[PDB]
């Protein structure tokens, strides 16, 4: 209310209101899932079109041969946040002939979207990010949030109606966890997951975007007809 | 008052999303994409007779391959067409290459969010860039200041925008040739605009990937407009 | 009414910022008090410790700036440790610059005018804090200096701060009265913090056990403070007299 | 640009069928006076690494402090700093070869020649080099400075190439290196009879040698 | 962080006043009295010394300040804002005069120095103006003795005799029934305290009183002996005992 | 160094610093460019509430950006100065690397980039000034006339009025000039001007200024008497 | 009013409210304790488990300071890794400087002076955590707590978040029933039982418990985290004394 | 942060004015009035001071009248303070020119970087504008006499008689009644010193209360001289023209 007019006031109550309206804008978005087994981590992703006439906004990004994120919010906070963690995982590589472990990919992400809401003049980012990745410890899936808190997770979704595919993998666990050696029945899994966030419309060709990493399997995007197998 | 970098409850940008008002005062701007090229169309919109008409430049070359026509606070525009000839020019020195019409268009949208307490408030203006290239074809995007770009078929932005899109909607197909895409675009503008379309108050261009970017002369555009009203008349 | 939270002038010529900051001086409800003797300066102040989880070793408001200088601080700990950095850094870059010790009312000086900024430049907030510096001066001998918010500045013949200052002033005023003299007039420091904790328990009215008290002692060449069994010490040669 | 003040002379090593040896003496010379003799120039990291680094001493004390601080911070937020993310030999290589690289690019150089010897996770051995210059080279027998002269030859007899690795046991490796040793103290006129040898075995692990002496010498024969 | 106040705090009001200066000039209103006086052969400053507790010893607190040997200061209004003008009036004295003439600077200069620091904090970002106004009184060869008085604005004016702070109307009226254009300095001093005791209601002493003068050279002030050209200082503080004689034949 | 955005978005998509600007434009002198066949024209009010003015030593009006171009505006004076400062060191840099003078369009479009900037850049506000730019190109006899104003928008015009009662004046010369023939000779274009200003100005005594530009640095200010004679003549006609 | 409005502006009391609103985030985070013990300390915190999805042991609150120190907060969890990193730095340049490791008292004060400057200024926000944090060094054991004012002090025992009066008390009656002292092992089983018992105030959703800890004797005056068989057994000596 | 406290001095009105340079021109309105006057062989600047005390100093005083260099002085409305900010700097640009082109400064390019300095202060950086205007008399070979003022704005103009500070709308109607082109220096003393007498808020004008100076060729031969009036001197020209 009177606290409200930057990221830099605490309200009453202890809150950060900067902060609350940026993930404000991650409910806006459209709905992307991520989940795990122990050999392959996969992204799933609803795209969004302005009209019948325009492309479906990209939602994956790459960001190393063994790890990338799904965007859901601002999209140019997560070129900007990306294209970071492009860099960190270069200086890793080139510095240290160290793959980055997709942990301290989420510490470092906490640490640029933290200083973001302590400071004069800035703003929070405007985007929520699922990372997955496979290190020298498997496979992983983070969840990002522009508060700051990263969380690590065997399965999880964000954007609009997230909570119908959450709880999902919620009830699926058991299953999905050791769906190990199998690819393409982890996408199932997946694709089966974002259906329950779904309204009116439908999963089409040029509408599903998925990603996968694993064991023996760079981070690789499918798009248009190579994703016409999971309809 | 308050912060530029300012959230509002709703989880938008407030700056960001009064500039997208500014951009519905502009004049109309649209654009067509075809297999044999893509079309792009301006109002010029004259505040007074005694002004040169032919001085109104809202339609721009980027590069031969790469072209540009805009609608909202034009002056605003200046140093984003700067960019863009520079982002063009300096791939072609660093690659020895034409840039792609998608990296372009990144860079420009790379400029638009660069504002705060950097530039001092976002731009005021839309761009709709068309181009070819070999990977990709024929394309042409819609450059907001959000710092968002979509790919589309077929555009229009500016005051005439929501009226001219469902009418593109209709009428697109992906078999137009580009004397059909030619004819759409001054049938659209004519229904949108306020005065009588002719050729002094309203200007063409496309890009071929043989001949690439050309604005079109005011006796061609003349041309087209008659035989738009002859074949209009002819059913 | 913006003139009330930055330190520019009111309309009656006031400084609303610094006022406040005055009183958050007293937040933490403890009283000091200096006096000075022929060869030394004694520093008391009182130790309330209230929650039973605390180590009481770690709380404490006297701080030993330099080898000469000690300084005893009335309000918050995180303004009183930033006052104290600052002084043991000016003091350790005064000795680096100018070859000898810094003098305890040119140190005060120096903290007085950096205070004064603060008043004056809108981005700095004042800090709510007295600083007493005492030392023995090689020059000018037993020393008692004190700072403000305001960045006023004065050496005295004795002083005391915090809420019931008032009562321990009046009692060192009429003191020196009957004596006719600037200072305890005793040989032995050790008579001197009895003097010290005398008059604050007439003063205040109340009685101290050893962990209810605090004393800095200054003397030629050092600035020490005193052990909770030196304090007892002194407590049972007060109480047999 | 700098010139050295306290030197440290030659670092040998070789690879084996398990693992890799390395060794280096304990002195640290100041021009011809034979100054210091209690210096250790092989620097273990975790236990599947040993640095043994050669050259300006103030430098490699420098490289001790940045290796020490690379330990720390590696197990900062890591919970398999002891496991899976614990420091191999590899990365602690390429990070000095970028600093090594990037001080020759200033026109400053940490003035030393630098062997990493270790085992990988995957059993792998490592032996790498790099110096002044930031230049870097591998070899299944490394050496500097004099050993480089002396130590390779003797050392190329027992692993000539890559197929003589697995035929080249931890008993005949150590006796070509601790015979290399005393070679060098017979003719490298800055080399002292005492020092360290380090063994990096892929099943046994790391065994650090301290205070060994040349023994076994011949000079009877004037 | 860093100083986000980069824009002026004080600004013209619709009326055309500059409110923090206003504000500034009422709170050296508040302060307590201080006056100059111009003599034939020198000049006179002194101010009450108002003690803040008896435990306070008011002799390490220094009202009348000198600047160069041959110029004081004193003042009303805010203690803490003129002693660290005192601070930077001593070093420009040196910096932009003394490092480049070898000699110190004409008391009118030294003023004008003074006066551009204080208007510098009327202007610049995130700063308020000075809380007080300066008396400035000195000497130099070609000018003889001057006067000035230095308000919060940064302006200044130069006196006969005038009296700045709490009871200053009062004093300045004093001062036009008593002043002369040939007054000796005993005959301003006698003046000074006349006119003192008028604002002050406590006690009346060489221990409340703060007074100095710009006479005569002090030979005995240099603490060297050698060079002829070289007089001593034309400042010095009265003593204690030195206001207390002249009080008996008040 | 001072920040602030003091040029942003409203709410309903207008920049009001910007627009505020125009005002300051709108309060300015009257001023007007018309071009002929062979030539063009800048008049330019002046106000007639100074008296005891030394019309010697007091900024003229119009401006020379180089010998071959000239600049009269409408609005904040002293803001106009820096403008005019910044043109002319780019007429001469221009020159420099070139090796030829700027285009009237090109000097036009440098201007109104200047204007442009002060509208998104921290911690400074828009220029209060519209400007009327004309001349001719080098080795060029087709003369040129355009247009800025503060938001940073420019044009080209064959005839202009900006400043107080310009809608007036405007209004004037959208009846009186013929696109198919515009003034033959210099007389007749001075004519023209002098006439749209008549419709605005008082008196033509010491109100009106004018400046005829012909090609290839051939610049020239009329003195009073010159200019009293157009006034007679028109006055003359009038009556009928 | 609205001088709650921007940081470092005095109340009329004299109070600094943007950093008293900042405790109202630590007063909402989750709890966590430190317990001193003969010759270490003990750091324990309550992870709130949100969903059968979180990855057990894979979410780490506890941090570590240069080798000897460890850090544990309650609030803003990246203001507390904002806080840390800075500690690191700290660390880093005093032991860089003066060779031997960091003392604990002079790391309490690095962390209290940062703190402390973020109540200074308008154009910084305060802290919104409260720190728990020690180690061993030359001079024995410490234990430390940080609020967002930027004041510290040593603690026998110390407890933060939405569960601090339940472990506070609990903490109390350590203190009373063992004047002599605290062993290391003990200390860790003791802290089991006080977050379990500070969970009663946090109870709709379920939790895993951390632990960590630095003993002269049983880590050799190093931060290490407590893991499996002696994690089961604190865990199982909890679980009896709620039931 | 520290938006809150911005005053915005360098924005406009709805109306397109600048707040700020309004509100500093409302405060010079109430400064001494100040009148220059040029004449054919000369320019008189005449000024009165603000409301004076009998013990002020008035030989050793300068409130008014300033001296920028041989050929060019400044008649001052406003804060003083301010405009000795301002004269300095004029004074450092005038030597700045001296020892670039070994000539002395043309009024005009004195006068306008110094109004260009004052416009600055409007557009750009926040702080509040000088609340000063200036009447420029100088000479130099390509105009001779000029007279010049500049206001808060940055906006200066010339004059052949203008007046500054309080009551100018009655002094310039004064002014404009009496000048004429053929007039002498003599001539513009009187004139400068009847229009003060008349616009005066004081009851009768007295030599203590006003500032005069003169700039002649009334020196010997085809050089300018400077003359800023003693007390003595500004009694004796009083009762020569009879206002006392
Ligand atoms: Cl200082
Ligand atoms: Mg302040």
């Amino acid at each position: 209310n009177n606290y409200d007019g930057d990221t830099v006031t605490f309200s009453p109550t202890g809150r950060l209101f900067q902060v609350e309206y940026a993930l404000e804008a991650i409910k806006q978005g459209s709905v992307t899932v991520g989940l795990r087994s122990n050999t392959h981590a996969v992204l799933v992703a609803l795209k969004r079109n302005a009209d019948e006439l325009s492309s479906y906004q990209k939602k994956i990004i790459k960001c190393d041969e063994h790890m990338g994120l799904s965007l859901a919010g601002l999209a140019p906070d997560a070129r900007v946040l990306s294209n970071y963690l492009r860099q960190q995982c270069n200086y890793s590589s080139l510095v240290f002939n160290r793959k980055l472990a997709v942990e301290r990919a989420g510490h470092l992400l906490c640490d640029k979207a933290q200083k973001n809401t302590q400071s004069y003049g800035g703003r929070p980012y405007g985007v929520g990010l699922l990372i997955i990745g496979y290190d020298k410890s498997g496979a992983h899936l983070l969840e990002f949030q522009p508060s700051g808190n990263v969380t690590e997770l065997y399965g999880t979704a964000i954007g609009a109606r997230s909570q119908g595919a959450k709880t999902y993998l919620e009830r699926t666990l058991d299953t999905f966890i050791k769906i190990d050696g199998n690819p393409d029945e982890l996408i199932k899994a997946g694709v089966e997951a974002i259906s329950q966030s779904l309204r009116d419309e439908s999963l089409t060709v040029d509408n599903l975007s998925i990603a996968i990493v694993g064991k023996d399997t760079p981070f690789t995007i499918y798009d248009g007809e190579a994703v016409a197998k999971y309809i | 008052d308050r912060g530029v970098s300012t959230f509002s409850p709703e989880g938008r940008l407030f700056q960001v999303e009064y500039s997208l008002e500014a951009i519905k005062l502009g004049s109309t701007a649209i654009g067509i994409a075809t297999k044999e090229g893509v079309v792009l169309g301006v109002e010029k919109r004259a505040t007074s007779p005694l002004l040169e008409s032919d001085s109104i430049e809202k339609i721009v070359e980027i590069d031969r391959h790469i072209g540009c026509a805009m609608s909202g606070l034009t002056a605003d525009a200046r140093s984003m067409i700067e960019h863009a000839r520079t982002a063009a020019v300096t791939h072609n020195l660093y690659y020895d290459e034409d840039i792609n019409v998608e990296s372009l268009t990144q860079s420009v949208c790379d400029l638009a969010l660069r504002f705060g307490e950097l530039m001092s408030r976002p731009f005021g203006v839309a761009l709709l860039i068309a181009g070819h290239d070999a990977d990709d074809g024929y394309q042409l995007f819609h450059a907001e200041p959000s710092g968002t770009f979509y790919r589309y078929n077929a555009k229009a932005i500016g005051s005439g925008s929501e009226g001219a899109q469902a009418e593109l909607l209709n009428e697109w197909h992906s078999s137009l040739t580009l004397k059909e895409a030619e004819l759409l675009v001054l049938k659209i503008l004519k229904q949108v605009m306020e005065e009588k379309l002719d050729e002094n108050n309203a200007q063409l261009s496309c890009i071929t990937k043989q001949d690439g970017f050309k604005i079109y002369d005011n006796e061609k555009t003349a041309e087209l407009i008659k035989e738009l009203k002859e074949k209009e008349a002819a059913e | 009414g913006y003139d009330r939270h930055i330190t520019i002038f009111s309309p009656e010529g006031r400084l609303y910022q610094v006022e406040y900051a005055f009183k958050a001086t007293n937040q933490t409800n403890i009283n000091s008090l200096a006096v000075r003797g022929k060869d030394c300066t004694v520093v008391i102040s009182q130790k309330k410790v209230p929650d039973k989880l605390l180590d009481p070793t770690t709380v404490s408001y006297i701080f030993c700036i330099s080898r000469t200088i000690g300084m005893v601080v009335n309000g918050p700990i995180p303004d009183a440790r930033n006052a104290a950095l600052r002084a043991k850094a000016e003091a350790a870059e005064f000795r680096y610059k100018y070859g000898y010790d810094m003098p305890c009312d040119v140190l005060a000086k120096r903290m007085a005018n950096l205070s004064q900024i603060y008043t004056q430049r809108a981005y700095m907030r004042p800090l709510g804090v007295i600083l007493t510096f005492v030392s023995v001066d090689e020059e000018l001998g037993p020393s008692i200096y004190k700072t403000d918010p305001a960045g006023y500045y004065v050496g005295y013949k004795a002083t005391a701060t915090g809420p019931k200052q008032q009562e321990i002033t009046t009692n060192l005023e009429n003191h020196f009265k009957k004596s006719k003299i600037d200072h305890i007039n005793e040989e032995s420091w050790e008579k001197v913090v009895e003097f010290a904790i005398t008059h604050m328990i007439d003063a205040l009215g109340t009685e101290f056990s050893k962990n209810d008290l605090e004393v800095g002692v200054a003397t030629k060449d050092k600035f020490f403070t005193l052990s909770a069994e030196n304090i007892e010490e002194r407590l049972v040669a007060i109480a047999e007299q | 640009t700098q010139q050295p003040i306290v030197t440290g002379t030659s670092v040998i090593s070789m690879k084996y069928d398990n693992g890799v040896i390395i060794a280096a003496d304990n002195l640290g010379s100041y021009g011809s006076l034979l100054r210091f003799n209690g210096v250790e120039r092989l620097i273990p990291v975790g236990d599947n690494t040993v640095v043994g680094i050669s050259g300006d001493i103030s430098d490699m004390q420098h490289i001790e402090r940045l290796l020490k601080d690379l330990v720390t911070e590696n197990a900062y937020d890591n919970p398999l700093a002891d496991a899976e993310e614990a420091l191999e030999p590899s990365y602690i290589f390429e990070y000095l070869a970028t600093v090594m690289y990037q001080r020759r690019s200033k026109m400053n150089p940490l003035w030393n020649a630098i062997i990493v010897a270790g085992v990988q996770s995957n059993g792998d051995q490592f032996l790498r080099y790099v110096n002044l210059l930031g230049v870097t080279y591998s070899s299944p027998t490394l050496a500097t400075g004099f050993g480089a002269h002396m130590a390779n030859p003797l050392l190329r007899k027992v692993v000539d190439r890559e197929s003589d690795i697995p035929k080249t046991t931890v008993q005949v490796a150590e006796e070509a290196i601790v015979n290399a040793m005393r070679v060098l103290y017979y003719r490298d006129a800055r080399s002292s009879r005492n020092f360290s040898l380090a063994i990096i075995d892929k099943n046994t692990g790391l065994t650090f040698k301290k205070n060994l002496q040349v023994e076994n010498m011949k000079w009877d024969f004037a | 962080m860093t100083d986000r106040y980069s824009f002026s705090l004080t600004t013209f009001s619709p009326s055309g006043k500059l409110g923090q200066i206003d504000y500034a000039l009422t709170a050296v209103k508040q302060g307590v009295t201080s006056l100059g006086i111009k003599a034939t052969n020198g000049v006179v400053i002194a101010t009450e010394k108002k003690s803040s507790s008896p435990l306070a010893m008011s002799e390490t607190l220094s009202k009348v300040s000198l600047l160069t040997p041959d110029i004081g200061a004193v003042y009303s209004g805010m203690g803490p804002d003129y002693r660290v003008l005192v601070d930077k009036s001593r070093k420009v004295a040196h910096t932009s005069y003394k490092r480049i003439y070898g000699e110190y600077p004409p008391t009118k200069l030294l003023v004008s120095e003074v006066a551009k620091i204080m208007q510098e904090a009327t202007q610049s970002g995130g700063v308020r103006p000075f809380g007080v106004s300066l008396l400035i009184a000195g000497h130099d060869e070609f000018n003889g003795f001057s006067l000035y008085q230095v308000d919060p604005s940064g302006s200044y004016f130069p006196w006969k005799a005038t009296a700045i702070g709490k009871g200053s109307v009062a004093a300045k009226t004093f001062l036009e029934k008593r002043w002369n254009d040939e007054l000796e300095l005993e005959d301003a001093i006698h003046i000074a305290l006349l006119t003192l005791k008028e604002s002050v209601e406590g006690e009346f002493n060489g221990d409340t009183i703060e007074l100095a003068i710009i006479g005569d050279e002090n030979p005995d002030l240099l603490g060297y002996t050698g060079i002829p050209t070289d007089k001593g200082p034309r400042f010095r503080k009265l003593t204690s005992q030195e206001i207390n004689d002249r009080l008996e034949a008040l | 160094g001072y920040d602030r955005a003091l040029s942003i978005f409203s709410p309903d998509g207008h920049i009001f610093q910007v627009e505020y600007a125009l005002e300051a434009v709108k309060r300015g002198t009257c001023a007007v460019g018309v071009k002929g066949k062979n030539c063009v024209v800048l008049g330019c009010e002046r106000r007639s509430t100074l008296k005891l003015q030394d019309t010697r030593i007091t900024p003229s009006k119009v401006s020379k950006i180089d010998s071959h171009v000239v600049l009269s505006f409408s609005g904040l004076n002293a803001d106009s100065r820096i403008l005019i400062e910044k043109a002319r060191v780019e007429a001469q840099s221009h020159r420099l690397t070139l090796e030829d003078p700027v285009t009237v369009e090109y000097l036009t479009r440098y201007v109104a980039g200047v204007q442009q900037r002060y509208t998104q850049s921290g911690g400074v506000r828009p220029f209060g000034v519209s400007t009327l730019i004309a001349g001719f190109d080098p080795r060029d006899d087709e003369p040129k006339l355009y247009q800025t104003e503060p938001s940073g928008i420019y044009s080209s015009w064959s005839a202009q009025t900006i400043g107080r009662n310009s809608k007036t004046v405007r209004e004037f010369l959208e009846k009186n000039y013929d696109r198919k023939e515009p003034p033959a000779t210099v007389e007749e274009c001075v004519k023209l001007t002098v006439r749209s200003l008549l419709e605005v100005v008082q008196t033509g005594a010491k109100n009106i200024e004018i400046t005829v530009v012909k090609p290839d640095s051939d610049i020239v200010a009329l003195s009073s008497e010159e200019i009293n004679q157009y006034v007679t003549q028109i006055e003359q006609e009038k009556q009928e | 009013t609205g001088y709650d409005l921007s940081n470092s502006v005095f109340s009329p009391d004299g109070r600094n409210f943007q950093v008293e609103y900042a405790v109202k985030a630590v007063e909402n985070g989750t709890t966590s304790i430190g317990i001193k013990c003969n010759d270490g300390v003990v750091f324990a915190v309550e992870k709130l488990i949100t969903s059968k999805l979180l990855v057990p042991q894979k979410n780490v609150k506890i941090q570590v300071v240069d080798r000897h120190i460890g850090c544990v907060y309650s609030g803003l969890i990246p203001d507390g890794r904002h806080l840390v990193n800075r500690g690191r730095e700290e660390a880093a340049s005093f032991k860089k400087l003066y060779k031997t490791p960091i003392p604990i008292p002079a790391f309490a004060d690095r962390l209290g002076q940062y703190v402390q400057a973020h109540t200074l200024y308008n154009s910084v926000r305060p802290f919104g955590v409260s720190t728990i944090f020690g180690g061993v060094d030359k001079n024995g054991a410490h234990l430390y707590m940080l609020e967002p004012s930027g004041s510290y002090w040593g603690y026998k025992g110390a407890a933060t978040g939405k569960g601090r009066q339940s472990a506070k008390a609990e903490l109390e009656k350590l203190v009373d029933h063992h004047p002599e002292g605290l062993s290391a092992r003990e200390a860790v089983k003791q802290a089991a039982k006080i977050i379990y018992l500070a969970h009663e105030d946090n109870k709709e959703k379920d939790f895993e418990l951390e632990i960590s800890w630095c003993s002269l004797s049983e880590t050799n005056g190093l931060h290490k985290f407590v893991k499996g068989d002696l994690l089961q057994e604190a865990i199982d000596f909890a679980q009896k004394e709620i039931n | 942060g520290s938006r809150r406290y911005d005053s915005r001095t360098t924005i406009f009105s709805p109306e397109g004015r600048l707040y700020q340079v309004e509100y500093a021109l409302e405060s010079i309105s109430h400064a001494g009035t100040a009148i220059g006057i040029m004449a054919s062989d000369g320019i008189v600047l005449a000024a009165e001071r603000k409301v004076t005390s009998t013990l002020l100093e008035q030989d050793t005083s300068t409130e008014k009248l300033y001296k920028l260099n041989d050929k060019i002085a400044v008649a001052v409305a406003g804060l003083t303070a301010d405009a000795e900010i301002l004269i300095n700097t004029a004074r450092i640009h005038a030597q700045n020119y001296l020892k670039t082109y070994n000539e002395d400064i043309p009024v005009e390019i004195l006068v306008r970087r110094l109004s260009d300095i004052k416009q600055g202060y409007t557009q750009h950086g926040g702080l509040r504008p000088f609340g000063v205007s200036f009447i420029y008399a100088g000479y130099d070979d390509r105009y001779g006499y000029q007279l010049y003022t500049s206001n808060p704005s940055g906006n200066y103009t010339g004059w052949k008689a203008i007046s500054v500070g309080a009551n100018t709308s009655a002094a310039q109607t004064l002014l404009q009644m009496d000048y004429k082109d053929d007039m002498k220096v003599d001539d513009a003393i009187e004139l400068a010193l009847k229009t003060l007498s008349k616009t005066t808020d004081s009851s009768a004008l007295t030599y203590d209360r006003l500032e005069f100076a003169t700039i002649r060729k009334g020196a010997n031969d085809g050089e300018v001289y400077q003359k800023i009036f003693k007390p003595q001197e500004i009694k004796d020209i009083l009762v020569k023209t009879g206002i006392t």
